[PDB]
Formats: structure tokens, sequence, C-alpha cells
């Protein structure tokens, strides 16, 4: 929210992720990241716990061990967020 | 109009349980209502346990008004159950606020079906305890609950431009468009065709077989891919409400039976209110009256609505839709020593001209508490 934006301004230093609700946040990351820590990035921007998420690229449910490069994601790779149950 | 006699008979036919504890206990955290409500409720093998007076307590909060805390729960859980974020439900389209069972819910969550049953139980609970779920669903949903057919007509209210596309085909020659018996669907970025019948990809749509085309597209849009989910829902719902008892309502009534808003919008209420015998929108006493209604909570507002109209049913859409047809009225009767009184017959409040806001607040609140007896 406001905090996420303000914190970025002071960072020493683009992809989209959509939900079935209509809205979709846009994250900034480097493809070295795993799945686990990107869930945290969502925890930060929108206040959703990392447990409470399923991440899906190319219609395939994504694994924690692998990285973004290991699942061939690129700049502006559209991702999909649906709640865990 | 006959709904009043129907709803009376309905509740009179709804049998009380005589083998079940005095209260259904729920110990939930607001942060995790869905999880917490789901575990507790799907734990209970006998549905009847859920008919006990709902004793709900959030985050340790002790000794609050039982029927008011229920009100909150039904709202908050409805907010979570139906959140399209989860993929059980979804919006009928983009630029639509109404809801429908998501066909791909099982792709989203592998245990979608027990969650559907759960929602059914929670919905049947709402009914059983004369409370409502906060949900805008498409009429098809309510039709399917009565095992009633779906039609081309039904698509209009849901999607007009798509309805028009099929209406066009009904009235015109489709040869132009080189269509097949397939519908393409996008899910998680990927696109997929779906054959409407066996080998539908090879079958051209023509004048000779377009009425079949239209029919099949409807079933695919609304029925075929949500049978398992809707079944589950219906199972849970009928665990609490006998299906024979629900049969007396139609699809319109059945939205009024189980859906509605958990708070009365005040602007809407004020918009559709008449005044008699000196009172007027900018009259001082009327100014104070609405100040009160504004500064109530939803529970106090609904108790007031019952006091004056004789119901607690918030329809959605309008206070215009409030049946002869009679809207809310506020008339001057009596003196400040008299408490105000209502006439559910006329949807009318008789309000004496009080000295202050606080007098009006107190005298009114007492009068409502006098009907709680």
């Amino acid at each position: 929210h406001h905090h996420h934006h303000v914190t970025s301004l002071y960072k020493k230093a683009q992809i989209f992720v959509k939900t079935l609700a209509g809205w979709g946040i846009t994250l900034e990351v480097e493809p070295s990241d795993t799945i686990e820590n990107v869930k945290a990035k969502i925890q930060d921007k929108e206040g959703i716990p990392p447990d409470q998420q399923r991440l899906i690229f190319a219609g395939k449910q994504l694994e924690d061990g692998r990285t973004l490069s290991d699942y061939n994601i690129r700049y502006d790779s559209q991702l999909h967020l649906v709640g865990r149950l | 109009r006959d709904y009043k006699r129907k709803y009376e008979f309905f509740r009179r036919k709804l049998k009380k349980q005589n083998d079940i504890p005095n209260k259904f206990e729920m110990k939930l955290r607001r942060a995790t209502v869905l999880e917490d409500s789901y575990r507790r409720i799907m734990g209970v093998k006998r549905a009847d346990f859920l008919k006990a007076r709902l004793w709900i307590e959030f985050d340790g909060e002790k000794g609050l008004d039982y029927g008011g805390v229920a009100r909150e729960w039904f709202f908050l859980i409805s907010k979570e159950m139906f959140n399209p974020y989860y993929g059980l439900f979804e919006y009928s389209a983009t630029d639509n606020y109404t809801l429908q069972i998501n066909p791909n819910s099982g792709l989203c969550n592998e245990d979608h079906l027990s969650y559907f049953k759960f929602i059914g139980r929670v919905a049947g609970m709402a009914v059983y305890h004369g409370k409502l779920l906060d949900g805008f669903f498409i009429r098809p949903f309510y039709k399917m609950m009565l095992h009633k057919p779906i039609t081309l007509h039904d698509m209009e209210s849901v999607d007009s431009e798509y309805y028009n596309s099929l209406r066009w085909i009904l009235e015109n020659d489709p040869t132009e468009l080189d269509l097949r018996f397939i519908i393409d669907e996008e899910l998680f970025g990927q696109t997929h065709q779906h054959e409407l019948k066996n080998g539908g990809s090879e079958i051209v749509v023509t004048n000779k077989n377009k009425k079949e085309y239209i029919y099949l597209v409807i079933q695919w849009r609304f029925v075929n891919r949500i049978q398992k989910q809707m079944a589950a829902f219906k199972e849970g719902f009928f665990e609490l409400i006998p299906q024979d008892l629900i049969k007396i309502f139609d699809e319109n009534e059945l939205e009024l039976l189980m859906c509605g808003l958990g708070d009365v919008d005040v602007n809407d209420w004020r918009e559709h209110t008449k005044y008699k015998n000196g009172y007027s929108a900018n009259h001082q006493v009327i100014q104070w009256f609405w100040k009160a209604v504004l500064m109530m909570d939803s529970e106090k507002r609904i108790r007031l609505l019952q006091f004056v109209t004789g119901t607690s049913r918030v329809p959605m859409n309008g206070f215009a839709e409030l049946y002869g047809p009679q809207s809310f009225t506020v008339e001057q009767w009596g003196t400040p020593e008299k408490l105000p009184r209502a006439h559910t017959c006329f949807n009318r409040l008789d309000l004496p001209p009080y000295e202050s806001f606080e007098e009006l607040w107190d005298k009114l609140q007492m009068a409502i508490e006098n009907t709680q007896g």
C-alpha cells in the first residue's frame, strides 16, 4: 500500500500477476528469486500470507525449489494468483 | 404480497430440533474466518447441530450480543466464501458485479467441492436462522436450485452483447461466419477449444442445426461444467432446509429468501421516505431522525426497520421496490412525553415533535425495545 510505495523510493535497486477478482498487482524482481520469497513480496504489497497463495505460470502450478529462470519467466510474464484451500 | 403468507408457512413448517445442544459454538479469528469457519462446520457429521442458536466469539471477545455477532459472521464469511480471488465463485464477466459458480474451480482448488457443500450449509444456516447472505448471484443459480431449465433469455441479464450474438444467429443466416460446434476459453493465459458435442470441431453451424447450436452453447455457458459444484452446494443447503419446503418458492422469491444486504443504506432509505402533518426533509425533527439512523449500527437499523415495516428483508436494488404498494412514511403524532409508535400496516412511523436529538434517540430506542418483549 502507501508503505510499499514509500519504501521503494529509498531502495538502492517489471512483471504482472493477475487474480480472478479483476485487479492484479505488478511486482519488481530479479529472476534469481525462488517461489517462496516472491509470495512474501505479495505479502508486502497487498497483505496476503505466503501460505494463502497459489502461483501459476503458463497454466502450470509453480514449485518452491525452482527459480524464475528455471520456469522460463521473462520481463512482463503474466502470472496468476489464486487462493489456497 | 403472498410471500408474507408463504414465509409465515415456511417458518411454521421449519421444525425445531429436540435432540441437539442449546447453542452452536464457534471460536473464530477475524483474520482467518474462512479457515476457522470451514474447519468447525465441515467437522460436523450431523447437520442438525448447526440449527442451535449461533454462539460466535471473535478473537476472545466475550459477552457481546449473540444475534448481532451472527449478523457480522454471515457478512464476513459471505465476503470470503464468494471472493473470486479463491476461484469457487467468479464474476459473470468483466464490468459485472454479479456472481456464478466458477467452472474451473477444481483447477484452482482440488478440494473445491467440500467448500461448495460448506457454502451450501452456511447458506442453509442463514435461512434456518432467519438471516441472509451478502451475495449478488445470477438468476440461473436460483433456477438451478429449483431444477428449472436454462434458456437463451437467461443470458441477457448476465451478458447482453453475447446474448445478442446468439439472438442474431436465431434470426439470421450463420453460413457467413464459418463457425463450428466449439467454444474457445481462456484460463490462466492459455487458450482452449471445447467441443460442444462429439467431433464438434468438424461440424459446421448452419440454418439446419443452429437451434441445436444455441441450445448447447447455453448448457455449456451455465449448466454442464458446474453440476458437481452446484450439487455439493445443494447438498449442504438441504442438510439444513428440506428441499420440499424450498419448492414452494420461485427463483425470484428464493433470492429474497436467502440473499440480501446486512445493513440498510441510509441515503436509499432517506430517498424513498414521505412525510405527513408538518414534517419535511429539512424539518428539524426529521434532520435529527436521520442523524439517528445514520449514527446507528446495522443491528440498530435493522431493529428499527422491523419496528416500522414489519420485516428485516433488504432486497438489493431499491426502497422503491417496497410493496398495495407503500413506501416509508414519517408523520407527526403526539407530544414529547409520548414515545413514538409504528404501523407495519402502513409502513409508517408516528413521531412526536421532540425537544432534542437525544430525546428522539432515547424515546425511539425504548419504543423499539418495547416490541422486543
